[PDB]
């Protein structure tokens, strides 16, 4: 299965893609959320 | 618009939890498996042309 | 003398030899192969033959000839493709009737029934003397003398002789010093040990710069004579055809190429090519071949013969340093040196420490790049010569953390990078932004600053673009483009242009694929004043959208910059380009507006 | 004298200095049989052997020995072809009558061929996927690598079976007007597979053309590596001494490489790198020495080894240190296979580096180097792009990409389907390349220069 | 006796076993040339050396040996400040002798002559960026960890030329009253990269406080590590003897890795991992032992090692072992470095493990360590919102990540930007330091105390 | 034979005891989320991460302060020799917390302090001659507190001999001896009542 | 195994052997290899790594008269919590099935934490009647 030498160049910069990833697009998520909290108040109002 | 966020924040939340989940705890057990593997070959070389 | 112990692989071993050196010049069994021995272990000498074993017996008796394996670095250099220890291949093909005589045959370093013309120098009866003082010369170049014939190191003393000018044979005297009794008589060439180095008086920084020629290795960096540099490979990425283009586009007065263990086929492509390509300042008979001596050594050669090869090759380059002549040499590949190091561990059955290569193997490595760089010339008359050494890598323990790449990447001073993944997809040489940086840099661009270009200022903000590009590539894979700024697009567009024109090399030298230095600082110059507009336009409000269909005539233009010559404005710059910084702000006060 | 050991099928004989390097010896058994040995070391007061017949019948000192005088040369002739061999040498048809008119060295030290006339007029093999993007010029050696969980030995005969109409497709592109050989090499292969490679060969009708040397791997190793190299010994006979033109199909080099391995464990050699050897290289050299243009400038012989990724990978030793000696490589895909495309190449890593050189005009267009490049980049964007729609979502995705995954799917399954005795010739590949490249408009497109796009477009 | 062989860097003497280890031997060569040596092994009637220079150009029965009498050792002096050294001691001057006063043994000691003192007072390296994230203290080792995308030895060279321009500024503080100096050591440097360091020193009039021992690249592997060695023992003497500061500056220790790596320490001896071995903790610990606070109490050596990382790895037993033994380390990126920043060079992965409690308080002010806090978890955050600022824009973004994304940008262009010969002292560099948070407002630098915040601010 | 005030026990040989309990009695750290949350033994076996001064050496020092233990042995295994002179210094300045004087925590704590450039014996002998120590002060009645930093810098010790000696280390370049060694050392430690009739009790922990 | 085959065979009894822990055998097994003059196979564990494992998996089964057995649970701790490590992969081959532990259930608070994703037991239809 997996490579038999050096995957790990390759996995390093796979490991750190993923990594960025989940904390960009989870500050992206943080400011719809935190938007949609106040705009969910004036809509009720 | 806030019709358009309703729907823009469930596609959003599945991405976060999606690299949290599946992606990362792959990567890490393939990172470990291969590493063990490629350690092994430059110590057993060693031991071979030793012995 | 002795008697063969072991023949084994291509190595032989041989016993009842003593009082043999470790640069001893041998000749093995009683068909007498040309052999040296490397090592030796007890009364048992380990001896590797630079040509095969397919018959050699054991016990047949072997001959030391009592001096040391040397190469003759004299006449004829020039013009000729040699092998690793170097006796005419030329010769060797008519008279062999096959393209490297078959084992069990010595032919002579150089032909020795050609006759050369001697001119005495500035050195004559009752003058002083001393190595690499210039006792004359040959002609191997039309329009210069290409090659000064000096006193080898450690030769020194008064002139009893000095031949009038006329033809003389290589072997006949036309020098004779007198020093500790008659120290001898001297002939046209010398012999020197090629694994051994030719001193130099004083190395001075490498400060000249001198082109390379191609597109993207002027650009991110400037070129740089005297230097020291490694460009990576995989062998499929077109390492062939940037070497041919290297040579036709430098300008320096001597090129040295080596095939270190290559195909055969590539052999065949730079033997062929190199008489048909123009020298750039005034052509030659035979142009570039005339300037280039040859090694050219193939792989399926033992393993002996392909490591003689880059020792020979470097010891040329550094006599034409002493001569006083700024050379070029082209190595490829300087990881195949490497594969051959391996190969005779593997053969002598040496134990590894070096990921399973040999012990010598970094050391071998750092001694080589130390032989070139920029210096005052060897010798009492004083010249000026550099050698500038560019060395291809690849991987060869498969591990990208390898130990010929690492070792190399130290006592190198420029490093510019290359992927093969654009290289196939068209981008040849390709070059990666991030992994890179020459040390040399301050001092050239200084250099290039005074004598028109605006260099140094250009060149720290080319590779910022493309920085951010690269941070910018992550999120416009993940999140989608669809979030970025006007400004962010900007970096990215720009970017393109600079990818499109430096990285992509169209052909040969079709396509105007040669750019002088003064041709790059002006495409360069192009993009960069796009790209200060470009960032005020978009701050002072005007959508990425509207930018772009409004600059629309002067970016064809500037995306055109490859395909235009400069040989038809100025003479190296285009008066095209001069009118386009013009065009370029009239554009940008009614497109703002 | 007597046999000090045996280790392995390696043997070690106390013998008298007389045997010269790669001389035959004869063992002499008491069990009133022969058996054939060479010298793979000779050394002081004993030699150092591997048999090339049997693997016991060995006796500690009722054995005898006696030197065969003569070292291991191949009986070439004008004929060779049309006739069945084992590199051993065994009678299945002929193997030890064969004719002879020279005695040829494997080691090839004496004539060596090698290139110093550029890699010339184009080779067909009737495959765009070959020709359009590689390309391949008289005295290359470009290899294919293919993997092993997939069979490499099927991808070897689609290539034997096209072999042999492309003879006419080079005599339709003009100065190509002389015979063409096939010498096969077999090592390794097994008896299932040897009968499938004879037929592929009689199906066409080059089976009178081709020679073949046959060795399986219950032959000893020795032997197996040696097979190859006397058969590489007669094309160059073909090839030199009656101008022929040669397609020397060399399969399997992981087979050549196990060999390798095994021998050597007590002897001054000793494996190095990865459990593999450290003058593995070496050994891959010898089989690439006989490989270029010959000498007079008529003839060439040609070479596509077959070589197998075991785990489908360019950093495991074998498929490594090959791609170093080859110049470029051709990339055989797991994924296109399981699908149902056949023959299964994708060209992402695959790149032959003389592609330019070995273009030309007259046989080949000046558009065909430009063309390669495009489908390569659009190929590559495509894969890019599948692999963010599965991850994050369609909102990464633009409709550049778009463009990009359909040009995928047109390349997958135009260009690189196609039969196993479905030849073409080179304009017509190119013609179909061009069809796929309609799609994205004149300014999406700049791996060409815009002159000849126009033309073209 | 005669030379009985060499196989690889190790030669092979057939000498007899009255030499004692350390001994120097002269080989005595009939081409007029003697090199020496220092016994590596001596054994019963053979004597294991490796030559200093070369290793090949000896005979075996025409090369005779003769032992010295006298082991390894530097003569030390205090006159070897302004003077050229090579790799043996001896001198590159062309005139006048080293000059001893004592001869010290170099092994790292023969009596070990240091004491273990927490450090108390402030070193300063003239760049802000290092002296107030990650101070330097008498007798704490902080290393530079740069990368082959990096001038390594270009930065290298700011850090050594600045340093004892530091000591004027430090002498008004009243942190030193006793003299400044600098040993300097190359380790496999390049011949017009050894110049540069030579001139920048010439230039700041740092030359006259330095001393040079070199080792070049084309020198013996053995050369490489007897180098450091010469450095170290100069710089005690210095530091006991005359109660000196003196900070050595040690580069290039991947060089230094790779001599030890190659033989020396892999002889035919069994390595570690990566061919690196596992006792090359064993022989940094060997530099380490003199290094530290010496008897004396105003005299110690500060120690700042450069280690090259070879591609930027984090698993490469290099910068991991290394960085076991070092308190703390300093992180050179790339990133800067593209950017067009110099030095580049960033302080979020660096640590120093002891930053207050390492360094004094009289000629550092008390704020150092609580700036320090902030400083860092800004930069951190400030990281983050750069990314963020990206896809979300301006129109939606935080507000405290709004001044961070400045925050980021200063940082860099002005605490981590500075000139070449640019010198700043400590007490100015944490000025600079409040002047970045001054823009924030009190209720976003919450993590410090209302009394040191209202005064610095 | 002759007897003496002290006695000689060689290093890797552990003291004896009449038997070996099993501990329920805690350590008197008094640290209260260190007796609440996961409550201290004294007579366990226990693993700290660590990187090195992001927090590691300042709990060792802080153990040390709160403990009042009846004796503390203190193991630098193979430390940077800043923090053995740290550990040296700051004791005597210290109180004790069951308000005993006389250079207070220093008084109660022997060390054995290696730095890991002070020779490879000395690294390798250091948990040995520590836990003997220890193992005897079992005997003696006293409850002892052993602290060692860092078992890491141990392995190494052990690693780097193995490669000199020309013997072939095993996993991850690690010797085939390490986990005999390491595993001897921590089951060495617990609550055991003294060989002899008296039968006091102790604890190493 | 002795002693449990012995009451076993003679008094026809099922012995229920219970062997922990599998990985500290292995380790004595490693000292004793690097001692000898063998060569460390797979991940610095002995090459005859197989021989030691199977000579207790042959002693389990029914013995002579089929009313003594042994009967074995061997307890294995993962050395690096990988199931691809040798220790585990050769003794599950050898051996018919697995029992699962896993972490995050101990955590929990979950007893037994036996969790059953890979848990299987060969006999399943060959132990039952």
């Amino acid at each position: 299965v997996f490579p038999t030498r050096m995957t790990l160049g390759l996995m390093k910069t796979k490991l750190k893609g993923a990594n960025q990833g989940y904390s960009l697009l989870k500050r992206k998520s943080e400011a719809l959320t935190k938007r949609f909290r106040d705009i969910t108040k004036r809509i009720d109002d | 618009a806030f019709i358009i966020l309703d729907e823009v924040i469930k596609v959003t939340n599945r991405r976060v939890n999606a690299i949290e989940h599946v992606i990362i705890p792959r990567t890490e057990n393939t990172i470990a498996y291969i590493n063990s593997e490629l350690d092994e070959l430059d110590r057993e070389e060693f031991y071979r042309l030793k012995k | 003398y002795g008697a063969i112990y072991s023949v084994s692989g291509p190595v032989v071993i041989a016993e009842n030899m003593i009082g043999c050196a470790m640069y001893e010049l041998v000749k093995v069994g009683h068909d007498n192969l040309v052999g040296e021995v490397i090592r030796i272990d007890g009364d048992k000498a380990t001896i590797q033959v630079y040509e095969e074993t397919a018959g050699l017996t054991v016990g047949d008796p072997v001959l030391r000839t009592g001096k040391p394996l040397s190469v003759e670095l004299g006449p004829g250099l020039m013009e000729t493709i040699y092998d690793g220890i170097q006796r005419p291949l030329k010769a060797i093909k008519e008279e062999s009737q096959s393209i490297y005589i078959p084992r069990g045959i010595d032919t002579p370093a150089l032909d020795r029934t050609i006759k050369w013309q001697f001119t005495p120098g500035k050195f004559q009866v009752g003058d002083h003397i001393s190595g690499g003082d210039i006792y004359g010369s040959v002609f191997e170049n039309s329009l210069i003398s290409s090659h000064k014939i000096l006193l080898p190191p450690r030769s020194r003393g008064t002139i009893t002789w000095i031949a009038p000018a006329g033809e003389y044979t290589l072997d006949e005297k036309i020098l004779e010093v007198e020093f500790d009794g008659k120290k001898s008589d001297f002939t046209l060439y010398h012999t020197w040990p090629v694994r051994v180095p030719r001193p130099v008086t004083e190395k001075l920084s490498a400060d000249y710069p001198l082109l390379t020629g191609q597109r993207v290795l002027d650009a991110l960096f400037p070129c740089v004579q005297g230097g020291t540099t490694c460009i990576p490979g995989a062998f499929g990425c077109g390492k062939t055809v940037i070497s041919q283009s290297l040579s036709k586009y430098s300008n320096s007065d001597a090129i040295i190429y080596v095939g270190c263990g290559e195909r055969g086929n590539e052999m065949a492509e730079v033997l062929m090519e190199f008489p048909e390509l123009y020298t750039e300042m005034s052509g030659t008979k035979e142009p570039i071949m005339k300037r280039t001596t040859l090694v050219a050594n193939t792989s399926n050669m033992p393993v002996a013969a392909r490591e003689a090869s880059i020792y020979t090759g470097i010891t040329l380059a550094e006599y034409f340093r002493d001569q006083g002549k700024n050379v070029s040499m082209i190595a490829d590949s300087s990881s195949r040196w490497a594969e051959a190091l391996r190969e005779i561990s593997g053969r002598l059955g040496e134990m590894p420490a070096d990921q399973g290569f040999p012990a010598y193997l970094g050391a071998k490595l750092a001694s080589f790049y130390e032989r070139a760089g920029k210096a005052v010339a060897l010798g009492s008359p004083d010249r000026t010569g550099s050698v500038s050494i560019v060395a291809a890598v690849s991987p060869a323990g498969g591990d990208f953390s390898d130990p010929v790449t690492t070792a190399t990447l130290g006592i190198t001073q420029v490093f510019w990078g290359l992927d093969k993944k654009l290289a196939q997809r068209k981008h040849f040489p390709s070059i990666n932004t991030s992994v890179s940086y020459s040390k040399y840099t301050n001092v050239l661009n200084k250099f290039y600053d005074s004598n028109y270009p605006e260099f140094p200022v250009l060149r720290d903000r080319m590779k910022e673009i493309l920085s951010n590009a690269e941070e910018l590539e992550q999120v416009v894979q993940l999140v989608g483009k669809s979030a970025l700024s006007d400004s962010d697009k900007i970096t990215l567009d720009v970017a393109t242009l600079i990818k499109e024109d430096f990285l992509q090399q169209n052909g040969y030298s079709t396509y105007d694929a040669f750019c002088p230095i003064w041709k790059t600082f002006d495409m360069m110059r192009a993009f960069i004043s796009y790209h200060d507009e470009a960032q005020k336009a978009v701050a002072n409000g005007a959508n990425w959208s509207k930018l772009a269909d409004s600059t629309g005539d002067v970016k064809h233009a500037v995306s055109s910059s490859k395909f235009f010559e400069p040989s038809r404005g100025e003479k190296e710059v285009h008066g095209e380009f001069e009118k386009l910084l013009s065009t370029m702000q009239e554009r940008f006060a009614e497109s703002t507006d | 004298n007597t046999v000090s050991g045996v280790n392995g099928p390696l043997v070690i004989l106390e013998k008298v200095k007389f045997p010269r390097y790669n001389e035959i010896v004869n063992l002499t058994l008491p069990d009133g049989t022969v058996r054939q040995g060479q010298v793979l070391e000779i050394r002081g007061d004993r030699a150092i052997v591997q048999v090339f017949e049997g693997t016991s019948g060995i006796d500690v000192k009722k054995t005898t020995v006696e030197f065969t005088g003569e070292s291991l040369r191949i009986p070439v002739s004008e004929d060779m072809l049309g006739r069945i061999f084992d590199g051993s040498g065994r009678p299945i048809d002929n193997g030890p009558k064969v004719f002879a008119e020279d005695y040829l060295d494997i080691n090839g030290s004496p004539i060596n061929p090698y290139a110093r006339i550029y890699p010339e007029e184009m080779i067909s093999t009737g495959v765009s996927a070959i020709d359009t993007m590689n390309s391949i010029a008289r005295g290359q050696k470009i290899p294919i690598f293919s993997a092993s969980g997939l069979p490499h030995n099927e991808i070897a005969a689609q290539i034997c079976r096209q072999a042999g109409l492309v003879r006419p497709t080079k005599d339709v592109h003009d100065g190509h007007e002389e015979n063409f050989s096939i010498v096969f090499a077999a090592m390794g292969v097994n008896l299932e597979t040897a009968r499938f490679f004879k037929q592929d060969f009689e199906e066409n009708g080059s089976l009178e053309r081709t020679s073949l040397f046959l060795n399986l791997a219950n032959d000893p190793t020795i032997e197996r590596i040696i097979t190859p190299r006397l058969a590489l010994t007669t094309a160059e006979y073909l090839a030199y001494q009656t101008e022929r033109h040669v397609l020397t199909i060399l399969t399997d080099m992981s087979s050549y490489a196990d060999a390798l391995r095994e021998v050597s464990a007590a002897r001054e050699e000793v494996p190095g790198r990865r459990g593999y050897p450290g003058y593995m290289y070496t050994d891959l050299s010898t089989i690439y020495e006989r490989a270029g243009r010959v000498e007079g400038r008529n003839g060439s012989i040609t070479q596509i080894p077959i070589l197998t990724m075991p785990n489908d990978d360019i950093t495991h030793p074998i498929p490594d240190l090959t791609g170093y000696i080859t110049e470029g490589q051709i990339f055989v895909d797991r994924q296109l296979h399981n699908k149902g495309i056949y023959p299964p190449i994708n060209v992402l890593p695959s790149l032959s580096r003389l592609m330019k050189s070995a273009i030309g005009e007259g046989m080949t267009r000046k558009d065909h180097g430009d063309v390669s490049n495009q489908l390569y980049a659009k190929y590559a964007i495509g894969k890019d792009a599948a692999a963010m729609k599965a991850v994050v979502g369609e909102e990464a995705l633009s409709i550049e990409d778009k463009l990009s995954l359909e040009f995928l799917e047109k390349f997958e399954k135009t260009f690189i389907t196609q039969g196993a005795y479905e030849d073409r010739t080179v304009f017509e590949s190119l013609d179909q390349a061009w069809s796929l490249l309609r799609i994205y408009p004149k300014e999406m497109l700049n791996r060409i220069s815009p002159k000849i796009l126009d033309e073209f477009y």
